RNA sequence: AAUUAUUAAUCUUGAACGAGGAAUGCCUAGUAAGCAUGAUUCAUCAGAUUGUGCUGACUACGUCCCUGCCCUUUGUACACA
């Protein structure tokens, strides 16, 4: 219910069976690996409502 | 015709092998057919993998592995891709 | 010294949640007496944030297809929807209707992924650009159709409906729609 | 679910449609809500309060929108 | 040459239809959609076609899940495939 920011630092590729979702890196100061809905670039800010979990890797 | 100079299978000098059982359909397959997988997996993955070493005693744990040694017949192993299906020269190359 | 519709400032207006900032744009160059500028903006990916972001609400007004291209209309109906927005809870009509922005979008939802051939409804996380497509959309179809067949005009359920999301009351169209798609994400991861 | 709009003005109604002065806001759909009258019996009533200048114009009218609002 | 009423003009009459089930089409910019108009056929008849302009959005900046077409490897008792 509580929003946590992060900054985006870099695209890595998109998943999905109809490529609709996007790979990313981010950090708050650790590192996460996050899966995004919707356009994004480099020094977005992402507003993470669970904070322990990740995704796997493309 | 007589596409594999084996046969398809590894004997020689020997009459009869006695056979084993699929481990995913139950077939009976001869031993020195079968294609022999041996997996040294991990109890949980690397996530909750960590959250186990933070509720332990001992404040040094190694969880253990596992060890399995499936078997499988021809067809029950080439539909789950242990085993694909190659040209008429790349048969030949093993290891 | 420049006013929307010759009357309201925009000169001390600010986002306050440091996560939109970047993405609605009321400032140099986004400073227009007039919502209408014949701009160029889906051109590039990203020239859609830079469009003044009263201008983009008057873009959805007209939908339906007996509205299409009818664009002055859609910009009186928004004019008088910011007077009655002024003259009932006294403010900056342009500060509630930023209000309303920060609050309409959902923050996150849920995708189908067959990472492992298995195919879940897991959830993601959303952009701040799609956050603020989602809000100017969920606005503009609940005053359309809190219109149809009613006594209301278009202005009066527009105004309406801007207050209620930007005061978190589950009585506007885009809050309840924003508790249903982050109930079913929570649900699913 | 049919309203049942009132077509004009009993002598009991007389007085009470007048209040609607006191009003924040001022339109043919909230006053006609509040007392169920018709919205031709609201823009009538707006007329006759404008001309004797007990209600204030909040802005330029059109012919689609005529909000108004209390003097003071 | 107007009856089975060519087409227009005036006064009366005043039906279904409250946004449409299973299914399915076309579209990424001055484009979709809305709005009219020139020309063809033409003694007289456009609810059609072929052009032209006026007002002018939302959404993506991808993918191989569905449907097609192409390439490589593999199997065939098919070759009117
Ligand atoms: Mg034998
Ligand atoms: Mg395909």
């Amino acid at each position: 219910e509580k929003s946590k920011l992060a900054k985006v630092e870099k695209v890595l590729g998109r998943t999905g069976s109809r490529g609709g979702v996007i790979q990313v890196r981010a950090q708050f100061g650790r590192f996460l690996i996050r899966n995004v809905k919707g356009p994004v670039r480099e020094g977005d800010i992402l507003a993470l409502l669970e904070t322990e979990r990740e995704a796997r890797r493309l | 015709p007589k596409k594999r100079r084996n046969g398809g299978r590894s004997k020689h000098n020997r009459g009869h092998v006695n056979p084993l059982r699929c481990s995913n359909c139950g077939r009976c397959v001869p031993k020195d057919k079968a294609i022999k997988r041996f997996n040294i997996r991990n109890i949980v993955d690397t996530s909750a993998q960590r959250d186990i070493k933070e509720a332990s005693v001992y404040s040094t744990f190694q969880l253990p592995k596992l060890y399995i040694k499936q078997c499988y017949c021809v067809s029950c192993a080439i539909h789950s891709r242990f085993v694909r299906v190659r040209s008429r020269e790349q048969r030949r190359v093993r290891k | 010294d420049i006013k929307l519709f010759k009357k309201w400032s925009y000169e001390e207006i600010n986002i306050a949640d440091l996560s939109l900032v970047d993405c609605i744009a009321v400032s140099q160059k986004a400073c227009v007496y007039t919502p209408h500028t014949a701009g160029r903006y889906q051109k590039k990916r990203f020239r859609k944030a830079l469009c003044p972001i009263v201008e983009r609400l008057v873009n959805s007004m007209m939908m339906h297809g007996r509205n299409n291209g009818k664009k002055l209309k859609a910009i009186r109906i928004v004019a008088y929807a910011f007077e009655i927005i002024h003259l009932m809870t006294g403010e900056n009509p342009l500060q509630v209707f930023v209000n309303a922005v920060q609050k309409g979008g959902p923050r996150e939802d849920s995708t189908r992924i067959g990472s492992a051939g298995v195919v879940r409804r897991q959830a993601v996380d959303v952009s701040p650009l799609r956050r603020v497509n989602q809000a100017i959309y969920l606005i503009c179809t609940g005053a359309r159709n809190a219109a149809f067949r009613n006594i209301k005009s278009i202005s009066e359920c527009l105004a309406e409906e801007i207050i209620n999301c930007a005061n978190e009351s589950s009585s506007s169209y885009a809050i309840k729609k924003k508790d249903e798609i982050e109930r079913v994400a929570k649900a699913n991861r | 679910e049919k309203l049942n709009h009132a077509v004009f003005i009993d002598k009991s109604l007389h007085s009470k449609i007048l209040e609607c002065k006191n009003m924040k806001v001022i339109t043919p759909s909230a006053i006609a809500e509040k007392y169920k009258v018709n919205l031709s019996v609201a823009r009538a009533v707006i007329n006759h309060l404008a001309d004797k200048k007990l209600i204030a114009e909040v802005c330029v009218q059109s012919h689609s929108q005529k909000l108004y609002t209390k003097v003071a």
